[PDB]
């Protein structure tokens, strides 16, 4: 039999806690930003007499 | 221990490699009540020297689950203790009868509990081995109502990293 052991089903709340809620949540927020610029400007004159 | 003895000159080496669980005769009502929904159980075995690495695999709800147990050497060739992992207690396992290239019969005993398993290298098992095991069940004083056959398909080698129970 492959089965789940029923131990640890409950914990006793110490008196100093008004609540201990045990709600399970996850939040994942991800932001990825990429910015690239190039500004290339060759300018030239050549001359002869 | 019951009136049972190991395979004479049991060899962990040849007993090594994969075994398929064919059938289990047990007093454990878990197989009696909801004996259906017991998955095809495969048992990779490796000589941990005197102990044996024994990785059961199952499809728990279709989740491939490896359960690596040391069948730790009790100090008698072919008898094992399985650590006594927890309140599960010590489980006295005896390789009672086998030919290492086709079949083996294992006896597993716990306090007030005895269970016997038929394993085969390949499936189907020979009818001679089947009826021999059924005789072993009679000699264990179990009834036919207490023999439960495990399905022949959906064996699941290679439980992942996380679906590995690693009881040790």
């Amino acid at each position: 039999r492959l089965y789940y052991g029923d131990d640890e089903k409950y914990f006793r709340k110490p008196y100093n806690f008004l609540k201990y809620h045990f709600e399970a949540l996850a939040d994942t927020g991800i932001s990825s930003e990429f910015y690239d610029n190039a500004n290339d400007l060759l300018s030239k004159v050549k001359k002869d007499k | 221990i019951s009136t049972i003895q190991p395979k004479a000159n049991f060899d962990a080496q040849q007993f090594a490699g994969t075994w398929l669980l064919v059938a289990v005769g047990s007093a454990c009502r878990f197989l009696q009540e909801q004996g259906h929904r017991a998955e095809a159980t495969t048992l990779h075995v490796a000589p941990q020297g005197t102990a044996m690495a024994v990785s059961t695999f199952r499809k728990l709800d279709g989740i491939c689950w490896q359960v690596r147990q040391l069948y730790g050497d009790t100090g008698v060739l072919g008898r094992f203790l399985l650590q006594a992992r927890d309140a599960r207690g010590a489980v006295h396992v005896v390789v009672a009868e086998t030919d290492y290239q086709s079949f083996a019969v294992l006896y597993l005993e716990r306090a007030g509990q005895l269970s016997v398993k038929l394993y085969a290298r390949s499936l189907p098992v020979s009818d001679s081995v089947l009826s021999g095991f059924e005789q072993r069940v009679q000699e264990a004083h179990l009834t036919e109502d207490q023999i439960f056959y495990f399905p022949k398909y959906g064996f699941c080698e290679a439980a992942d990293q996380f679906h590995v129970l690693d009881e040790v």
